[PDB]
RNA sequence: UCUGGGCCGCACGCGCGCUACACUGACGGAGCCAGCGAGUCUAACCUUGGCCGAGAGGUCUUGGUAAUCUUGUGAAACUCCGUCGUGCUGGGGAUAGAGCAUUGUAAUUAUUGCUCUUCAACGAGGAAUUCCUAGUAAGCGCAAGUCAUCAGCUUGCGUUG
């Protein structure tokens, strides 16, 4: 599950990452995903 | 009278009197719950 | 190819295996009129017996009709194997058969009353549905 | 009934001009499969001549 | 009959020979494996079978799994099958072979729609 | 939307305050707090505030304060509720709701009376919400004119059902145990009903009423008995009717006749042996 | 914690879609063109090739931890040559039964795929309503996510236009 905020909803299961989207949308730049286009 | 009342005395401010015409017919296989006996003898007019 | 026309000797409405067929469409699609025989089964039955299917069903002879009828009850002897048949590995006798137009309804009624005397959910669901939407 | 429709095809072909399967069944006489068998037998005969051949439409000329 | 086979010879062979006369679903179910608790189920089944009085019905064996293939060592036995709430006492007859046990155990009372009096009476009060 | 379960949360004082709101909102544009406090004629400020808060948390009265101008605004559901209270004062509505058919301007629910007989309803929501007064006023007058149309159609021996009341834009109708031809499959005595359905066009046009949207979906066919198959043909073409003095009635009339012959030649495969009823004979009939 | 049921149950209303009502088409052979991708370790993903089987698929091996192999993803719509003639037809494929396979511990309220049979409504759709100005509408398939198995769910890609 999402190991940030105990999120059992909104998971993305790609690449064995299991973060929810609402925690991925602010931690993307620290991971490396930057908004380009 | 209060004996012939399906619901409580609230009909001035609540529901409609609900009619429940109970058509109880018995099917006999030996040992049967209410569900299968409800599935066996349904009649629609 | 070549046009070949004959003075008469074609029948409009014929009858085979106590079922009516019409003699102006091709043989396969005159044999789709009977029930329990579709397109592909009739193609296989007619192309076993070296019947030209480009020509029509009005010029069918009786010796073709008798050999088609002779194909119908035992197709297994003439290299029509198991997976083309409707009755396959039955619970009653354990063999394979192709059910006919007056036997598809006996098969369906036999399956439904068998589900009734088994008292399965499929049977009581189907007869409850029939007895409720019928009424 | 064969000889009179032999006469109908062998009379109708030298009357009108452009022939296809649809034009043969617009003579209210013949079916389309028999229209193709008459077309191929007529190509073997030589009353009509070919202009364009395609699997859906094929026009011809009276000669 | 099961495959054109008389029933009294069918009562006395083992499960592998039933698989050799089975359809594809039963053979594929046998081909992977079972758990150990149907062995105790058939043990108490034949224990209730051996205490049966002659020319009568045997002791009921209250069953609960709804996924098991019928294997006919329980011919003549009577079982009560769980539906999730209650029990349906069903006797095994030898013409129901090749079937799951859970199709003898319905899950709901049916959807009634031909009753306009009870529907009209139970609407929400508007006052 | 409309959720009718919430108005029984209200006391007598709450719809007394709601009646004061609908009385004060028909004289000015926006009613403020002291006109609700004074027009109601009730004792305390506290009860008015409690009733206004009861309508506010049930989303029936919208609080608006546009720069030192406190005021209140009626939504659709509050005027639906007070129309159903003044329908309750006429002791006929008792228990409401199964949605069968959602129209553009009229939504159909399934109601009952104190007697328990099956009935239906016709609400009217014009605009669906930027509430003013023209939308709900036009819904009210449309409901009123179709109530007079409904009573005039029922009073002249037609197979058009019985009206009861026109309580604001809330219109309460009798349920008919009837089926459309989407559900209907085959009937025994098709030419008798075809005779009845040209005679319906004939005496509507003799009355001067021209029902235009007269498709397959219009006709509702009641089944009175199951052994003798008694029949009744219910026609719902109320906003699309046009008068006989209008200039474009000709293609409407031949469209109605052309649709009924094409629908009875399509499904039931029945052809008209008498000729079609044309416009001028019906024009001289009125 | 243990089992067993569901969330899919059906007079129905509403909505988003798929397939069709056909002959610019249905069927049988041949021609055959892409791109965005993705893919397995302390496991078993994408799979080439050879045998068996009508097929579903099974089986024996091999390549790729990746612009290297799948893959040139030889995709579909399409192109030609033959069958069908306007006939609810050979259009349509709903429903249903039987058998064989695969995944899952477990498939019945049928997971899914194959073979035969059943061939239901449905003859361009009323009131009204959605989207759209150039590689754009529309038709068509393919890839990625949900993935144990299937899409009619979503996002992209490419073909014709
Ligand atoms: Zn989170």
């Amino acid at each position: 599950q999402c190991r940030v905020c105990s999120s059992h909803t909104g998971l993305i299961r790609k690449y064995g990452l299991n973060i929810c989207r609402q925690c991925f949308r602010e931690k993307a730049n620290d991971i490396g995903f930057n908004k380009f286009r | 009278e209060y004996d012939g009342l399906t619901t409580a005395r609230y009909d001035d401010h609540g529901f409609l009197p609900g009619r429940e015409q109970t058509s109880k017919k018995a099917a006999v296989p030996k040992g049967t719950s209410d569900y299968q006996a409800k599935w066996y003898l349904d009649d629609v007019i | 190819s070549l046009v070949v026309q004959e003075q008469g000797s074609f029948q409009h409405i014929l009858r085979l295996l106590n079922t009516n067929v019409d003699g102006n469409i091709k043989i396969v699609y005159a044999l789709t009129t009977i029930k329990g025989v579709g397109r592909r089964y009739s193609n296989l039955v007619c192309k076993k017996a070296d019947v030209d299917l480009h020509k029509r069903a009005g010029e069918l002879t009786q010796e073709e009709l008798e050999r088609i009828v002779q194909i119908m009850q035992n197709p297994t002897h003439y290299k029509i194997p198991a997976w083309f048949l409707n009755r396959q590995n039955d619970i009653t006798d354990g063999k394979d058969y192709h059910t006919l137009a007056n036997n598809v309804e006996s098969k369906l009624r036999d399956d439904l009353e068998r589900l009734k005397k088994i008292r399965a959910h499929r049977g009581i669901r189907h007869f409850w549905g029939l007895r409720v939407r019928g009424q | 009934l064969d000889q009179e429709k032999y006469d109908r095809i062998l009379k109708e072909v030298p009357t009108y001009r452009y022939v296809s399967v649809s034009v043969l069944v617009d003579r209210l006489k013949i079916g389309g499969s028999l229209a193709r068998i008459a077309l191929r037998h007529l190509e073997k005969e030589g009353i009509i001549k070919p202009i364009s051949k395609h699997s859906k439409q094929a026009i011809y000329t009276r000669a | 009959s099961y495959r054109g086979v008389d029933l009294e010879k069918l009562l006395e062979m083992s499960t592998e020979d039933f698989v050799k006369l089975a359809p594809a679903r039963v053979r594929r179910r046998f081909a992977r494996g079972m758990t150990s608790k149907p062995a105790g189920f058939m043990k108490k089944l034949r224990a209730a079978k051996l205490a049966a009085p002659e020319n009568e019905k045997p002791a009921p064996v209250r069953t609960h799994m709804r996924n098991m293939i019928i294997v006919p060592e329980m011919i003549g036995s009577v079982v009560g099958i769980y539906n999730g709430k209650a029990f349906n006492q069903v006797e095994i007859r030898p013409e129901m072979l090749g079937h799951y046990l859970g199709e003898f155990s319905i899950t709901y009372t049916p959807v009634r729609h031909g009753r306009a009096g009870a529907t009209t009476s139970r609407f929400i009060p508007l006052k | 939307k409309l959720d009718t379960s919430h108005m029984r949360y209200l006391t007598t004082d709450d719809f007394r305050v709601l009646q004061a709101v609908e009385q004060g909102s028909r004289s000015h544009e926006v009613v403020p707090t002291p006109l609700i406090h004074q027009i109601s004629g009730m004792r305390s400020q506290s009860g008015t505030n409690r009733a206004i808060s009861d309508l506010a948390k049930l989303s029936l009265i919208s609080k608006m304060r546009n720069v030192k101008y406190d005021g209140y605004r009626l939504t659709y559901n509050g005027i639906d509720y007070l129309a159903l209270k003044t329908m309750l004062n006429r002791d006929t509505v008792y228990s409401v709701g199964n949605t069968i058919g959602v129209g553009k301007e009229s939504d159909i629910y399934k109601v009952s009376d104190k007697n328990g007989n099956p009935r239906v309803m016709k609400i009217h929501r014009l605009g669906r919400s930027n509430q003013g007064a023209n939308w709900m006023h036009l819904s009210r007058l449309a409901a009123n004119k179709e109530y007079q149309f409904m009573s005039m159609l029922y009073s002249k021996g037609f197979k058009v059902p019985e009206p009861f009341d026109n309580s604001r834009h809330i219109v309460v109708m009798e349920l008919i145990e009837g089926y459309p031809m989407r559900r209907l499959r085959k009937h025994k005595n098709i030419p008798k009903l075809y005779s009845d359905l040209m005679c319906f066009i004939v005496d509507l046009a003799n009355s001067g009423l021209i029902h235009c949207d007269f498709n397959e979906f219009n006709i509702m066919i009641k089944d009175k008995l199951e052994d003798e198959n008694d029949c009744g043909f219910v026609v719902i073409d109320f906003p699309q009717c046009i008068s006989i003095q209008h200039q474009d009635a000709d293609y409407y009339f031949q469209r109605d006749v052309d649709c009924i012959r094409r629908f009875f030649k399509k499904k039931l495969k029945y052809e008209p042996k008498p000729d079609s009823s044309m416009l001028d004979t019906e024009g001289f009939g009125d």
